[PDB]
């Protein structure tokens, strides 16, 4: 078999719910 | 009007931005031939002749073919990609066979990118292994500018004949170590 | 054509020292070219009071 | 090695081919000779490169 | 039997002797024209020094 | 070759030779 795993994501609903790209590393002072 | 034997431009590296910053030719690697007769001085210029060719078939063979030295930023295509193998993972444990046997009253102790191989540590109560192959790749390639390994390869120093000769707009602007080819204007608060 | 070109920044008198104590050792004295090497006493410098 | 700097290490002999090699084979017979008294070896300069 | 408490300073001289720092990747002595200074990024550019 | 190529060139031709496989020192 070579079936493809995607992934949980705590589901509201039927939907999934993922998010948003909130891979922000940014906190610079100034 | 010029030597038809000129020094080249070394060109010089900003690793930060990763991207060249000038040039000026080498004068450190000159000869002092100022107290020589007639026949060292052409040895000299000879051996100083040669180099340029050298320098100008190295160029063919390795540099990148460009429109415009020193680029303010390199295609993804031509900047050097590292792209490593596959990641291949062994899911330890089973799924399915650590729920059915946690309901009966055993404690146990001790987009589709993914691969579900299975291979007929392990369990007793079980044979279900699966393999899971990723990318480990980017998810995009990298365009940026170019590192220390391809720069050596990109900016051979360049051999300059009859220098600057008319058409100010033809001059190389690139080797100016504050020039700005975008608005093509020298800044600098300085 | 003067074949001798000096700079500013070459030291051939330091050059030449370095260079009589690799090819033999300078412990011994040469009277015709004055050659003594300038040595500190051993245990002056460092007092070792016993 | 840099395929552009050699002709100027060779001919210097920075990086070249070892002055017993160089010199024409009329005066390493020669100086091989007469190395008993008169000795040429530190006449002529032997690179070596790492 | 009086020994009063104490603490210890170490240090160390070296005279007639200039500290070196060759220019080579496993700081050897492999040969006088050294390996790092014969590589294309040094021998084929400029680099500044700080 | 390739190990050959390891070694220090002293001109042209590297600086193998004089095979020094020893450790046999002890008392006697």
């Amino acid at each position: 078999e070579d079936i493809n795993f995607a992934s949980l994501a705590p589901r509201h609903g039927t939907r999934p719910f993922m998010g948003t790209w909130n891979e922000i590393g940014t906190s610079q002072l100034n | 009007m010029s030597k038809e034997i000129p020094t080249p431009y070394m060109w010089s590296y900003q690793p930060q931005m990763g991207l060249a910053a000038g040039a000026s030719q080498d004068y450190s690697t000159r000869m002092n031939w100022l107290s020589a007769g007639p026949s060292m001085i052409s040895r000299v210029n000879g051996v100083r002749s040669h180099r340029n060719q050298i320098l100008l078939e190295q160029a063919a063979v390795t540099s990148t073919p460009r429109a415009k030295l020193n680029p303010r930023n390199w295609p993804s295509t031509l900047v050097y990609q590292e792209i490593p193998g596959p990641t291949t993972v062994l899911l330890p444990r089973d799924a399915l066979a650590e729920v059915r046997m946690t309901n009966s009253g055993v404690q146990l102790a001790g987009v589709s990118s993914s691969i579900g191989l299975r291979p007929d540590g392990r369990s007793s109560f079980t044979p279900n292994q699966a393999y899971l192959t990723l990318q480990s790749s980017s998810s995009e390639p990298r365009s940026g500018g170019i590192g220390t390994l391809q720069f050596v390869e990109e900016f051979v120093p360049s051999v300059y004949f009859n220098p600057f000769s008319g058409s100010p707009g033809l001059y190389p602007d690139e080797f100016i170590p504050n020039f700005d080819a975008v608005r093509e204007a020298v800044d600098g608060y300085d | 054509l003067n074949a001798v070109v000096d700079l500013q920044d070459r030291n051939t008198e330091l050059s030449y020292q370095l260079l009589l104590d690799s090819l033999g050792d300078r412990t011994r004295y040469f009277s015709m070219w004055n050659s003594a090497v300038d040595s500190y006493d051993p245990d002056v410098r460092i007092i070792e009071n016993h | 090695a840099t395929p552009s700097m050699m002709p100027q290490w060779a001919y210097m002999h920075i990086a070249g081919q070892d002055a017993s090699e160089y010199l024409s084979p009329g005066l390493v017979q020669f100086a091989r000779a007469t190395d008993t008294y008169f000795s040429l070896g530190n006449k002529f300069r032997n690179p070596t490169v790492a | 039997q009086t020994a009063v408490p104490s603490v210890t300073q170490k240090k160390f001289l070296c005279d007639r002797v200039m500290w070196r720092i060759p220019f080579s990747s496993n700081f050897m002595s492999m040969g006088a024209l050294t390996d790092l200074g014969q590589n294309m990024l040094y021998a084929n550019s400029a680099h500044a020094l700080d």
